[PDB]
RNA sequence: CUAAGAAAUUCACGGCGGGCUUGAUGUCCGCGUCUACCUGGUUCACUGCCGUGUAGGCAG
């Protein structure tokens, strides 16, 4: 939750064959969990052999395809699916699902490291988006060269240099690089606010979000709501329903050397909007943090509103 | 020392979806603003054409069943009536690092696998392969009933670095067969791209390119979707095309299925054709495994008496369990 | 020995949807920038004439109901009001391997009947179905409606081995009957040249086009779509026809159905002319199968006396299992 | 070190047959668009231009 010191923006990105469920009750843009771990991914793999530190990351979406058929006379969407390979016998395989989505996204990095002044900007750009290009996204790939990757180029831009008309210019200059864009903030307060607003019946905060992402249809003495934004329920972190155990205590885990607790994922709240909407860049980057000895391990963009 | 509980593999050769796109032979030098190939729908009215159950054989149901018909909405994919060639691109990437898992518990176990595939990869290195995997792209497997019956294939190759082009291949997918792996002077060399690839020892990025001339008008088989909850029986479509935006495509997992064609060494014949390397090695249109555990063929057989036991298995052997490696999997107890 | 559970064969002789363009006999040899036939739009009211059902006879009821409106809106595909010729042009493939399953449990099963496949290409060509498939194109079954009552029919077949003619046909398809398989010279040479695409000896591409002399304005008939019914109030569409950018179109799978319509060999009789190739075989229009399972000339029967049990059948219900491989199709449980 | 790591949906098919959309009709009345302006490099350190060749008589 420091300060970012630059911007590094990863500046077009298809994904392929991505995670469209994000939580037992979403189905549509992955977790921005997978984006906090991707950054992290990245921070240990080449974030240390540049002595620099990424932190933020900021969502960008400019075009979406998910891998959805609506079943002919139903109303709700299913999911495509693949064929898995055969049984041992060679029977048939038992099927679990996963949606599948194309995504085209755009990364935005803080960087907090020492080492901004000893590498020129565009040497640690290239390697950034050189191992990026070998790595996953949200399962899935991170596509190579299309029909249309000329802005190959990966940009940096440190936000505290020049004046105050310099950087303002100079974010207005990035602006123009997320051009179809819609960034994704969270927007906890609201959630807080609309239960508080209609906490008369119930003050649960499933019915709330419940009924947000709606049309509500009120009646004759239609007067359906107003929308107030692009509200979408997002997963929001992972709550924990277990004492936490040693390294070597849980049986099949991933390795023998990390504590392991088993949690619950914890619903929330954020809007989409345009990157002309925002007021800095800094304000917009998603950030994770977590109370180890509680259960509570989630992820944000601090320092929004 | 016993073997991992959790063994997972992240693969390499990670291919792309293969869009489709259609023009004109002997302008294909200049083939960068095709048209796309589109799916549309078109209505069948089929009929009874099944294997009845014997009891079900008296006259009067067939003719009481043929009088009320069967009536579809399926996709299908053509090439424009003035257009003969089918031109399938698609990106693939040799990423490298083959033999490190992506989640093991035994720390143990997994100094004695990376010993073993160092071993391996210094005894003999990744060339076989790689010559297998470059034949399977310089014939056309990804093409898959594309393939059939054309009479004019050409597969284009580039390696890229940057914004450019390193270098380029020509290939001939019919004169380069489909069961022999002959070797060729551009063979070798595309196929030391791809072990150089495979090693971790450099940046490979190919782009394949594929053109079938078949005939004006006909019809291009991009890969079906999978999907189990269908309509009322009335307006449902019984075969959706997959489509990359508004253009018919292949799927990438089995694109990788054509290129994983390698596997020689199943116990039945190498003469019945190489199958797909997977464990318990099984293929979906024959219904039937190969490689069973009841043999000693097996991944898991020969993985855990090559890693823990050190029964060191024949060499081809070992060429396939590497492949599986290459191939990735979610393995364990 | 079994019947494998699943068997699978893919189509040959591969066709494309026929596209229908209109202009001027004896501009008929310059039919290449003629104009399409353009699916348009009127309107239609008709009467009450349908039968009733006895209890709305009553006399009160029905002149209510005809005084009712009964409008809807029809598609319609007329040649212009100064063009007086159908251009029908598809194209089509003949592949072979005609007996060769593309997906199949029973490894004995498809040994079994790949040996008996083997068996009748040696003793006899694919020469008898090639000559009866060369009729169906030299004549004007994939004409269907557009046929009938026309002055002048004339075909004319480009095989096509580049973007260039190797040979071309023109017949005369009044003159070749609907009924008789009789015997020519050209059509003994298309005959050979489907028999060496059947066979695997060869490249086989067709540039069918069929020009039909109508008259000025008069109706043609694309092959017809498949709508679902609603209550609309004051007519919705009753009728779409099927076309592709906007010009109007036969289905590819009803010109198959013309070409595949080579069977005079079944029990009823063989007078009453050739019906299509249908595992027991059945006339969707006549609303009766056809060739019955009971009375054992079913293919399924024929098949399973051949293949399990080694009962060659006679030589003419041969012809219609090989024809049936040829057509392709779902076959097992 | 990302609800992490893995993945072939396949084959085949005839949408056809028919049809009268009609009858009738008032689009009317009224109006301020003004006010002001340099296309002036050589529309080429050049088209026809002793030598196309940093040398020259060169509608300069």
């Amino acid at each position: 939750v420091t300060d970012p010191e630059a911007l590094l923006l990863l500046p077009r990105l298809s994904i392929q064959n991505a995670n469209a469920i994000s939580s037992p009750l979403t189905w549509g843009f992955p977790s921005p969990g997978a984006f906090t771990g991707f950054v992290h991914a990245l921070q240990r793999r080449v974030g240390i052999s540049l002595d620099i530190e990424l932190d933020g990351v900021g969502i960008v979406c400019h075009r979406f395809e998910a891998q959805i058929s609506q079943p002919a006379g139903k109303r709700t969407k299913v999911f495509n699916l693949t064929r898995n390979p055969l049984n041992r016998d060679g029977s048939t395989a038992a099927i679990v699902e996963e949606g599948r989505a194309h995504l085209e996204v755009s990364l935005l990095l803080g960087v907090h490291g020492d080492g901004l002044d000893d590498h020129p900007a565009q040497e640690i750009a290239r390697q950034v988006q050189e191992q990026a290009g070998a790595m996953r996204l949200a399962g899935g790939s991170i596509l190579p060269w299309c029909n249309e990757r000329f802005p190959a180029p990966n940009a940096e831009l440190l936000m505290l240099g020049g004046s105050d008309e310099q950087r303002r210019k100079n974010q207005r200059r990035l602006t123009r690089r997320l051009l179809p864009g819609f960034a994704l903030v969270s927007r906890e307060a609201l959630l807080q606010q609309h239960l508080e607003t209609l906490r008369t019946t119930l003050p649960e905060a499933t019915t709330l979000d419940a009924l947000l992402d709606l049309c509500r249809i009120n009646f004759e003495p239609w007067q359906v709501r107003d929308k107030p934004g692009w509200l979408v329920p997002i997963p929001a972190g992972y709550n924990a329903l277990s004492p936490l155990y040693l390294p070597g205590e849980v049986r099949n885990a991933r390795d023998r050397e990390t504590p392991l607790r088993f949690v619950e994922n914890l619903f929330g709240l954020g809007e989409w909007l345009s990157p002309h909407r925002v007021a800095a860049l800094s304000d917009l980057l998603w950030y994770h943090h977590a109370e180890p000895d509680k259960g509570l391990y989630r992820w944000s963009t601090p320092r929004f509103v | 020392l016993s073997t991992a509980s959790v063994l997972a593999f992240e693969r390499k050769l990670d291919p792309s979806d293969a869009l489709m796109s259609a023009g004109a032979w002997a302008q294909r030098d200049a083939s960068q603003e095709w048209p796309a190939v589109t799916v549309r729908e078109k209505s069948v009215r089929g009929t009874i054409s099944n294997r009845l159950k014997t009891k079900d054989r008296d006259p009067a149901k067939l003719d009481a069943s043929i009088q009320s018909p069967n009536l579809q909405t399926v996709d299908v994919a053509n090439l424009p009536s003035d257009a003969d060639t089918l031109k399938v691109r698609f990106t693939l990437r040799v990423l490298g690092g083959a033999g490190t898992p992506s989640a093991c518990n035994d720390a143990a176990y997994r100094d004695k696998l990376l010993q073993t595939v160092a071993t391996y990869v210094n005894d003999q290195g990744f060339a076989e392969l790689a010559r297998r995997y470059a034949h399977n792209l310089a014939n056309a497997r990804f093409l898959w009933r594309n393939r059939v019956g054309a009479e004019a294939v050409e597969v284009r190759i580039n390696h890229i670095r940057q914004g450019e082009v390193a270098r380029a291949w020509r290939f001939d997918a019919l004169a380069i067969g489909l069961r022999d792996f002959k070797a060729d002077a551009e063979l070798d060399a595309l196929a030391e791209l791809i072990a150089s690839g495979l090693s971790g020892s450099g940046h490979v990025l190919l782009e394949v390119v594929a053109f079938a001339r078949i005939g004006d008008g006909q019809e291009v088989f991009p890969s079906q979707e999978l999907i189990l909850d269908k309509g009322d029986k009335k307006g449902q479509k019984s075969k959706t095309l997959y489509s990359v935006r508004d253009a018919a495509a292949i799927h990438s997992q089995k694109i990788g299925n054509a290129l994983r064609t390698i596997d020689t060494w199943y116990p039945d014949e190498d003469g019945l054709g190489p199958i797909a390397v997977e464990p318990y090695g099984s293929v979906t249109s024959q219904g039937k495994a190969y490689r069973q555990p009841k043999q000693k063929l097996d991944f898991y057989t020969l993985l855990d008496n090559w890693v823990l036991r050190d029964e060191a298995p024949a060499v081809e052997q070992q060429h396939y369990v590497i492949a599986n490696l290459i191939r990735g999997g979610v393995f364990g107890e």
